[PDB]
Parts: structure tokens; C-alpha cells; sequence
């Protein structure tokens, strides 16, 4: 077949990255349940930003919510290692 | 000593409410440090009676027993105004002082 044209492969790559974090969002939203109220405040604010970005397919929001949801995921991972 | 409190982070100016940040504390080895973090709006309401190191040295200077910036009427007046007593076996000794406070200037 004809190979995918220009932006179509790039937008699909961004959607696959956002889809990967949303699979463990329910795990991470849970994982803040035994953590401090800041993490639980941050992830539910950051979670809807990723959820809307995937279904709206806006490039600006899908870029920002990818790095935003990655940031709180790093904070949770450092929280769970420091809490033991 | 030399106690200094600064930020551990070098970026992310104005952090978000609830965010984790690193408090960096440089100070003398073996020292015990106490902390309190207050909103400045308390101090805009009432900033009186705040303790500082300059007021500590001011309290010590108010507890000083010397009353004059040096010199004196004689050798005995030199020691007595400085805050010292002297007594020799030959007989020369300082003036008697029975008051803890310093004599008040005429002003």
C-alpha cells in the first residue's frame, strides 16, 4: 500500500504515547490514595487534561498533557520509593 | 556561627501550592536548628516583637558593666569605668562600686 503521509504517522505516534499513560492512570490515581493529598489533587487535575486531549485530537493539548501527566507520574514514583 | 537557609532547587520559580521542594540548610557542624514557616500577612498585621540576632547583641550590650568608651580621671578611674577591679600589695586599688548599673549622663 501507499505509505502514511507526513503528519498522520506523527499524530498517531503522539496518540500512542498518550494511550500508554492512560492505561495506568487508574493504577496511578489509586496509588495516590495511600499518599498525601497534594498528589491526589494533582493527578485528578492532570488526568482529565490527558483524557480530553486524546478524544479531541488537538495537537497542543496532547503535547502538554503528555509531559504534564509524565511529571506527576515521576512524583508518584519518587513518593512510593521514599514512603517505602 | 553561620546558619544560612536557602532553596535547594535552582529553577521552577514560584512553585505550585502543595509542591515538594528541597530546603537546603548550611550551618555549623554539631548544631541543633529550630524552624517555623509563617505567612507574611501575619507580619503585615503585626510585625512587633520579632526576635533577631541584632537584638540579641543589643540585650548583651545593655547588660554590659562598663560605662565609658575608655580613658579615665586616673589609673583607678580607667579600670572602674572599664569594669575592672585592681588591688595591689603596696596599697593602690580601684574605687569602690556598690551599684550594678552605670551612672547616668547629665544629658
Amino acid at each position: 500500500t501507499s505509505l502514511p503521509t507526513s503528519n498522520e504517522y506523527q499524530n498517531e505516534k503522539l496518540a500512542n504515547e498518550l494511550k500508554s499513560l492512560l492505561d495506568e492512570l487508574n493504577v496511578n490515581e489509586l496509588a495516590t490514595g495511600s499518599l498525601n493529598t497534594y498528589y491526589k489533587r494533582t493527578i485528578k487535575i492532570s488526568g482529565q487534561k490527558a483524557m480530553y486531549a486524546l478524544k479531541s485530537k488537538d495537537f497542543k493539548k496532547m503535547s502538554e498533557a503528555k509531559y504534564q501527566l509524565q511529571k506527576i507520574y515521576n512524583e508518584i514514583d519518587e513518593a512510593l520509593k521514599s514512603k517505602y | 556561627g553561620s546558619l544560612v537557609v536557602k532553596s535547594g532547587q535552582s529553577e521552577d520559580r514560584q512553585p505550585v501550592p502543595g509542591q515538594q521542594m528541597t530546603l537546603k540548610i548550611e550551618g555549623d557542624h554539631g548544631a541543633r536548628v529550630v524552624l517555623v514557616a509563617v505567612d507574611k500577612g501575619v507580619f503585615v498585621l503585626n510585625k512587633k516583637n520579632k526576635l533577631t540576632q541584632s537584638k540579641i547583641w543589643d540585650v548583651v550590650e545593655k547588660a554590659d558593666i562598663g560605662c565609658t568608651p575608655g580613658s579615665g580621671k586616673d589609673y583607678a578611674g580607667v579600670f572602674s569605668d572599664a569594669g575592672l577591679t585592681f588591688t595591689s600589695s603596696s596599697g593602690q586599688q580601684t574605687a569602690q562600686r556598690a551599684e550594678l548599673q552605670c551612672p547616668q549622663p547629665a544629658a
